[PDB]
Order: C-alpha cells, then structure tokens, then sequence
C-alpha cells in the first residue's frame, strides 16, 4: 500500500496548497482525492463554456 | 555486425528486454503448435 | 478500503466469515462481532 | 483489414502486461541486489 | 432494411470513429506507462 | 454508437495517474531531498567546531 | 536487410533508448577506504 | 459534418493535451530542478574550509 | 435497374469502408510517429 499512502501526501497537500482544511484520515483519500480530480476539471469546463 | 543482423531488436526498451520479440517468439510457438498457449494462458505464464 | 475483496465465504458456523482480498489476504473474522460492531458504530454517523 | 487492425491492437495492448512482468523481474531482483547492498550499511555499522 | 440499415449504418459507423481515436489513444497510454517506468529507471541511476 | 463515451473517462483517469505519479515523485523527493539537504544543514554545524 | 558494411563508417544500434543509459559504480574507494580508515586507525 | 468535425475533433479532443500534459512537465522538470539543487547546493556548500 | 440499385447499396457502402480503411491504416503509420514525438520529447527534458 506505500503506492497509495503516497498519493494520500499529495492529496493533503494539494488541498493545503488550495487552501482547504482536511481534520480527517486516509480512508476515504480516494473519494477526496476524486473530488478534486473532476473539480479542477468541471471548473474549467463550466468556465470554458462560458467562454464559448 | 552481430548485434546489427541479430541483435538489431534485442534492446527496444531498457532496462527491460526486448519485449518485441519475446512476443515475435510466442507469435511463432501460438502458431506453431497452439496447444502451449492454452497451457500458457490458463495458468498464467507470460511472453518474456 | 484500499484493499477490497474479491471473493468470501462463511464457516457454516457463522460466527466467522472469512473473506479474501483481491491481494489474496484472507480476512477471517468473527462476523457476528463485526456486525454488532459496525452496525452499532455506523448507526450514530449521520 | 479491421482484423488485421484489431490485431495490431491485440498485440500491442497485451504487450503492455508483459511490460508489467518485465518490470516485476528487473525490479525485484534489483531490488534485492540492492538489499544486499545495504549490508556494505551494516559494513557502514563496522565504522560505528 | 432501409431503415434497419439507415440505424445500423450509423451505429456502425460512429463505432468506427471511437476506433479512429483509440489506435492513437492506445500509442500515449502506452507512453505513458513506458515512460512512468522510465522515470524510475532515471531514479535509479540517481540511487547509484 | 456510444464508443466515444467511454474512453474520455480513461482519458482523465490516465492523466489523473499519470500526474498523481509525476507528484507522488516530487513531493516524496521534494519532502526528502529537504530533510536531506536538512542533514546537510546539520553537517554544517562542523564548521562550528572546524 | 540488415548487412552493416561499410569501408567509412559502423552504424550505431539506433535502438537504443538514449534516455536511459550512458551513466558499474566501480569506486574502488567505497571499501578500500575502510582498509584506509583501519590504516589511519593503526 | 460529424465526419468533418469528429477529424477536427482531434484538435477539439485535444492535442492541447500534449501541451497541457508538456506543461505538467515542464513544472515537474523546474520542480525537480529545484529538489536537486538543494542537493548538490548543500552537498557543495557543507565542506572543504 | 432496382436490383442494380440494391447492389448500389453495398457497393456504395463498402466504398465508404473502404476510404475509411484506407484512411484507418494509414492512421496506424501516423500514430506510431504520434507516440515516438512525444516519448522522445519527455526523454530529452529529463536528460537535460
């Protein structure tokens, strides 16, 4: 699992990075770690929209 | 000269062999003799 | 989480139900305790 | 044509999990080479 | 038929777009699979 | 008809790994070349005694 | 057709992933030196 | 038009991508650039004197 | 003639496969250009 808990430093820090607090564990990092994965994605799509 | 007749795609990836032609090789085999790649394939053994 | 299950089954006595990873890691565990555990534990999340 | 096409990608996909074979042999026996090495760090403990 | 073709047709024919794209598709996963186990090799070297 | 649906999913899932892997190697090196660099900055405390 | 001859020049095996390669580590100095450190010790 | 535009998708199914993805790189080369620094930076600087 | 036209049909539809397919196989060459330009562009910025 060392694949995964140091996806779970990255995940915390990119958070840090965009300024959201995270007072929680490493289960569920991967729902996290999703959310922010389509969201610094739907963001841009919805803004690319706009644009359009 | 060896390695540019014979060896010309012994490397392709590194430090990984020649994957290439470890399947050119199962290629040959599956087509000579298929009945290795059904043993092969249901117990799980790989080219290379 | 990280490791899910690929396959399980139970002792017929039931108080332990073994369930295997799909790392091949056999969780066995006592399966009345898990339940009474995890259903009395996730019953105040909300 | 499309077979021959869907071959090609046959081929070229399965190529990819002897890759990951590949990768688990020169890893895992560098991986072990390289443990051996740490006993030049236990030879390091000698210096202690 | 002709309208059972005009529905297969099309069915068919977009298929034959997602393949369009997915032969390019496959060559950069591929790459970026072979390239992530380049990095380690790199690091390797660094771990020498 | 719907062959183009999936593939955008593998699209971003792949770039999603591909960047989770090229992260996962800064941050580790970068958290560790640092603590490294850190016992260099504790090497140099010798000097204090050079 | 691989027949490699040629009176002016060797062709280099252009299959060779540049990349990765031309970097073993040889340093004789990694364990002499502790025969060293055992000499400065005596 | 969709044939049309489905090769036009190549552009609009991104080619960007090369460069979105390149651009990944190109942080994680001046990134790395950076960890490395301190490596041979320290190394460097705890001697010699 | 209306069974000239029904043959219309598939010799028309198996024209449109046919310059698809052309177009298919020579994707297959491009593509595997497309995979080396960008392999070979990663492979130098590590380098450097």
């Amino acid at each position: 699992s060392l694949f995964n808990e140091r996806k779970y430093l990255l995940l915390r820090k990119k958070l840090d990075e965009l300024h959201y607090t995270q007072p929680l564990q490493i289960e569920s990092a991967e729902l996290v770690d999703k959310l922010l994965n389509d969201l610094l994605k739907t963001s841009e799509g919805f803004q690319k929209l706009k644009n359009k | 000269c060896f390695a540019h007749q014979i060896l010309q795609n012994y490397f392709v990836d590194f430090p990984h062999p020649p994957l290439d032609l470890l399947q050119n090789i199962d290629e040959i085999i599956k087509y000579n003799d298929p009945i290795l790649h059904q043993h092969l394939k249901q117990h799980n053994f790989k080219f290379v | 989480s990280r490791k899910g299950i690929v396959d399980y089954d139970l002792n017929i006595d039931a108080k332990y139900l073994v369930v295997i990873s799909t790392l091949g890691e056999k969780y066995v565990y006592d399966f009345h305790q898990l339940i009474a555990n995890q259903k009395k534990h996730q019953q105040d999340v909300t | 044509q499309s077979l021959t096409d869907q071959i090609l990608s046959v081929e070229q996909r399965y190529k990819e999990k002897q890759e990951n074979l590949i990768r688990s042999e020169q890893i895992r026996r560098e991986e072990v080479i390289y443990n051996a090495e740490q006993k030049l760090s236990r030879q390091m403990k000698l210096e202690e | 038929q002709m309208q059972n073709r005009k529905e297969e047709i099309q069915i068919l024919e977009m298929e034959a777009q997602a393949a369009a794209r997915l032969r390019q598709v496959m060559e950069l996963r591929e790459k970026e699979d072979r390239q992530r186990m380049v990095r380690m090799d790199m690091d390797i070297h660094r771990q020498q | 008809q719907l062959n183009d649906l999936e593939k955008l999913y593998e699209e971003k899932q792949d770039a999603l790994m591909r960047h989770e892997r090229e992260r996962r190697e800064i941050i580790t090196y970068e958290q560790e070349m640092r603590y490294s660099k850190l016992v260099d900055a504790e090497r140099q405390v010798r000097e204090e005694r050079l | 057709k691989i027949l490699p001859l040629s009176k002016t020049s060797y062709n280099q095996f252009t299959n060779y992933n540049v990349f990765n390669v031309a970097h073993q580590e040889t340093e004789a100095e990694a364990k002499l030196e502790e025969s060293k450190h055992k000499i400065r010790q005596m | 038009q969709q044939m049309k535009k489905l090769e036009e998708e190549s552009r609009k199914a991104i080619q960007i991508a090369e460069n979105s993805r390149k651009a990944d790189l190109d942080f994680i080369d001046q990134e790395l650039q950076k960890k490395r620094a301190n490596d041979n930076k320290f190394i460097a600087s705890k001697m010699e004197e | 003639e209306e069974d000239r036209d029904n043959a219309l049909i598939q010799q028309w539809r198996v024209e449109d496969t046919e310059m698809r397919l052309r177009r298919e196989t020579l994707k297959q060459k491009k593509l595997q250009d497309l995979y080396k330009y960008e392999e070979e562009n990663e492979k130098k910025l590590i380098e450097a």
